[PDB]
């Protein structure tokens, strides 16, 4: 279980940045969930991905997901400097509970 | 909109036992769910959680597969959460948040979005 | 102890050999040419209960060689 | 080039009916096309790779079993217990047992007794599935060109069923419209992907689903639950007391043995890459400029270096350096029957035949596909040009028939597919595929599954079936299975 | 109406085919106009040309605004096999469905 996800990150502004979740068949391979949550440190976490490269409504048209094998991909481009919030990556597994990766430190320079 | 808030911050003993209620407003409590989803800082989040709000169903993590027990109650809207014989581990955060059940009120597989919402949070710490 | 899969059951059929292919047309020959090599007594009396049955020397014959055929694999 | 001297090439040759074409192209052969206008392209298959795969049982080939345990009751109270039974790594079987009197026990009756065994397994069987989408085919296609055998000209094509189309660029030349199918190739999601010791395989979903060995389920790390376990142990109960358990061990080369219908697939990685593979493209030209048509051409000595040699379709090759001369130069390339007059006779196989230039490098080596008797190869321009005798030695008739037996090989492989093989514009042909493609169905459908004696016997049995008795309908077509049965075991002799 | 609405697809998901008859498939188009439409066609011939087999969604039509928004399509491929087609006259991508029966 605890998804593997990288402790954190960076770049310059508009650059491209990919966040690769891992997991194995029992969960990320064998299924289309994923989710990346935003989480503002101090505020309460919020959605940006749903079903993969879906999107809710009121998100950044920014971010873009993606899954190969055991992958979970999020990838940002265009960035507005201001949107480091603690990415995490959780997904249904197949024994019915979630798990919620180690998440990922943005680190925005 | 959508309102989830619960009880706020918080402490209990070593041993102690914690109740935090999840107040749903704003929306249906109807195709309800929740969930429970612990946070301190600095670690990974871990999900045990619960869920049906509908019949009153449950499913925890092994994890906390007994420890937790949980009362739903429409009347005030409300599930409740409760941690017996919590540790020093467990200071943490505790959101509750929601992902819809199927039209039958049976829910097995979720939507495929899981959590549009959460709550405030309730930071719980121990002594 | 019962597989003997993947040469009756199915076969890949392409422009490249399969697995053994070289060994397989002999190896479903001498099997059966060896066990009749072995106790060839039971090609007497087959040959018998086949030339008994159904009498137009062609009918039997079919039966003498099926016969034979049967049970070198005994099955 | 790319294809020369395969021994599997085929040709295909438009005639008009515009750019349309279409051919399967098969990997171990090398198609190439020629039209009335346009360059010559070669294309084979290259490698096919299957992407990604989802992980379906294991098995095991090489059984070990540890402690052993009895737990006898008496032939009063019956049934044994032996609580390291109720466990998913213990395998039992009650085995009634001689015991009356001596010892314990104060009748005669037999009891029961419950001897068991831990079943641990050493290497895993690992079968892994796939299915059609997400997997690769690779496609290189080259045109003949000056490169003699040292890139405008060969291009590197990927065709993934996410993108039957393919496009691929060739400066100076075309588009070369590839419209693949990289579906209906092979029968996959019928293929699982088999792995013993660091090899790799595919068999059928009824061959693998089949084998008697312990399963895991497709269970995922941990101590695997082993399905059945049984089949892989032997109780046995020395003349009627004691019995005993052995583990009958490594049966790695009897499934080797038992899978020779299988074909092998070259590797594994993140990726199964592996080989033959069935394609059915639909080839469009459309974009294809000859790119020499406008050079002017040049006269000067030709000296062969390598001498020309008849590849086995029967082109011939002819590699050919000049100097002299300079400009990117088109060469003369005709042959010729009478030195006399030139009269140029046989297909020429390159189309426009040109040069690189630069300096006196020369090289081209285009190649020619002369007549069925003797013939002069003449490279060169004016008086002094330079030629070679052939003798190409193959009849008209002899070709007719080799085209007909490949044909037939290409009818057999293929099944149905054949059908629209160099399909073009008549509609005859979709009656060929609808008509072989009812009695290929419903053919493989109550044979199938026949092995290379029993195909063979059920042919001669339908053909002395097809000469025993009464009228011309049945026994006629007795006498056809017949003939397609025994005609499918002698195709593919080697 | 909304025009037929042009610009890229790309395919999100593999399309998928159900065991009644269908091929569901889903489109990002990346990012033109609005509330328009986008067509498509399943092709026996060429990669796109005439269009036989039957759409069982009808109007098939992009939502709204930015990037994407994916329209997900109840579609028959006939008998036989063919390539899903997305809509733009030129820039589309495809498939290969082999229907069977």
């Amino acid at each position: 279980s605890a998804l593997t996800q990288p402790a954190s990150v960076s770049g310059s502004p508009g650059q491209s940045i990919t966040i690769s979740c891992t997991g194995t068949s029992s969960d990320v391979g064998g299924f289309n969930y994923v989710s990346w949550f935003q989480q503002h440190p101090g505020k309460a976490p919020k959605l940006m991905l749903y079903d993969v490269t879906s999107r809710p409504s009121g998100v950044s048209s920014r971010f873009s997901g993606s899954k190969s094998g055991n992958t979970a991909s999020l990838t940002i481009s265009g960035l507005q400097a201001e949107d480091e919030a603690d990415y995490y990556c959780s997904s249904h597994t197949s024994r019915g509970t979630w798990v919620f990766g180690g998440g990922t430190k943005l680190t925005v320079l | 909109e959508v309102q989830l808030v619960e009880s706020g911050a918080e402490v209990k003993k070593p041993g102690a036992s914690v109740k935090v209620s999840c107040k749903a407003s704003g929306y249906t409590f109807t195709s309800y769910a929740m969930h429970w989803v612990r946070q301190a800082p600095g670690q990974r989040l871990e999900w045990m959680g619960w869920i049906n709000a509908g019949n009153g169903n449950t499913k925890y993590s092994q994890k906390f597969q007994d420890r937790v027990t949980i009362t739903r109650d429409t009347s005030a809207s409300t599930a409740y959460m409760e941690l017996s014989s919590l540790r020093s581990e467990d200071t943490a955060i505790y959101y509750c948040a929601r992902d819809k059940v199927d039209d039958y009120g049976d829910y097995w597989f979720p939507t495929l979005w899981y959590f549009d919402y959460w709550g405030q949070g309730t930071l719980v710490t121990v002594s | 102890a019962v597989t003997l899969p993947s040469h009756s059951t199915r076969k890949l059929q392409t422009r490249s050999q399969t697995w053994l292919e070289s060994r397989e047309y002999t190896k479903h020959l001498i099997r059966v040419e060896n066990w009749i090599f072995r106790n060839p007594g039971f090609a007497l009396a087959a040959a018998a209960i086949a030339w008994l049955l159904g009498s137009s020397t062609s009918q039997k014959v079919i039966y003498l060689v099926m016969i034979l055929l049967i049970a070198p694999a005994y099955s | 080039i790319r294809c020369i001297g395969v021994s599997n090439r085929d040709f295909v040759e438009g005639m008009s009916g515009g750019t349309w074409v279409d051919v399967v192209l098969e990997h171990g052969g090398c198609v190439t096309v020629m039209a009335q206008d346009k360059p010559t392209v070669d294309i084979e298959l290259v490698t096919t790779t299957v992407s990604n795969m989802a992980e379906v049982r294991s098995y095991c080939y090489e059984a070990s079993i540890s402690d052993m345990a009895s737990d006898s009751r008496c032939p009063t109270q019956g049934e044994a217990y032996l609580d390291k039974q109720s466990d998913t790594q213990y395998v039992c079987k009650r085995t009634l047992v001689d015991r009356g009197w001596g010892n314990g026990c104060g009748l005669f009756g037999k009891g029961s007794l419950v001897t068991c065994a831990k079943f641990a397994c050493s290497k895993k069987m690992t079968g892994k599935s796939i299915q059609p989408e997400n997997l690769e085919y690779r496609i290189m296609l080259s045109v003949h060109g000056s490169q003699h055998s040292g890139d405008e000209n060969r291009a590197k094509v990927e065709i993934t069923p996410n993108s039957p189309r393919a496009e691929a660029t060739l400066g100076g030349f075309g588009s070369l419209g590839l419209d693949c199918e990289p579906r209906t190739g092979l029968d996959f999601s019928d293929l699982y992907y088999l792995t013993m010791n660091n090899k790799h395989w595919l068999v059928h979903k009824e061959w693998f689903h089949d084998i008697p060995l312990p399963w895991h389920a497709g269970a995922d790390t941990g101590t695997p639950h082993w399905n059945n376990k049984e089949a892989l142990v032997e109780f046995k109960d020395a003349h009627a007391k004691r019995q005993t358990v052995v583990v009958l061990g490594s049966q790695e080369g009897a499934v080797h043995t038992a899978l020779a219908g299988a074909l092998e697939a070259e590797m594994d990685g993140a990726k199964g890459r592996l080989s033959s593979g069935h394609l059915k493209c639909r080839l469009k030209m459309d974009k294809l400029r000859l790119k020499g048509v406008s050079y002017s051409l040049c006269t000067a000595a030709f000296t062969f270096t390598k001498i020309p040699a008849e590849t086995l379709h029967g082109t011939v090759t002819v590699e050919v350096q000049y100097a002299g001369t300079d400009g990117p130069c088109k060469v003369p390339a005709q042959m010729a029957v009478d030195m006399q007059t030139l009269t140029p006779v046989g297909r020429l196989i390159t189309a426009n035949p040109v040069i690189t230039e630069s300096t006196e490098n020369s090289k081209m080596m285009l190649e020619l596909d002369p007549p069925f008797g003797d013939s002069y190869i003449v490279i060169g321009v004016g008086e002094k040009k330079i030629t070679h005798h052939w003798h190409r030695s193959g009849s008209t008739i002899g070709k007719a028939f080799e085209a007909t037996v490949r044909g037939a090989k290409r009818m057999a492989v293929l099944g149905d597919t054949a059908w629209d093989f160099g399909s073009v514009g008549g509609a005859l042909n979709s009656l060929g595929k609808g008509i072989h493609q009812i009695f290929g169905a419903a053919f493989k459908s109550l044979f199938g599954g026949m092995s290379w004696f029993s195909q063979i016997l059920i042919g001669t049995l339908l053909m002395w079936l097809g000469l025993n008795t009464k009228n011309g309908s049945i026994s006629l077509m007795c006498l056809a299975l017949g003939g397609v049965l025994i005609f499918l075991s002698t195709a593919v002799s080697a």
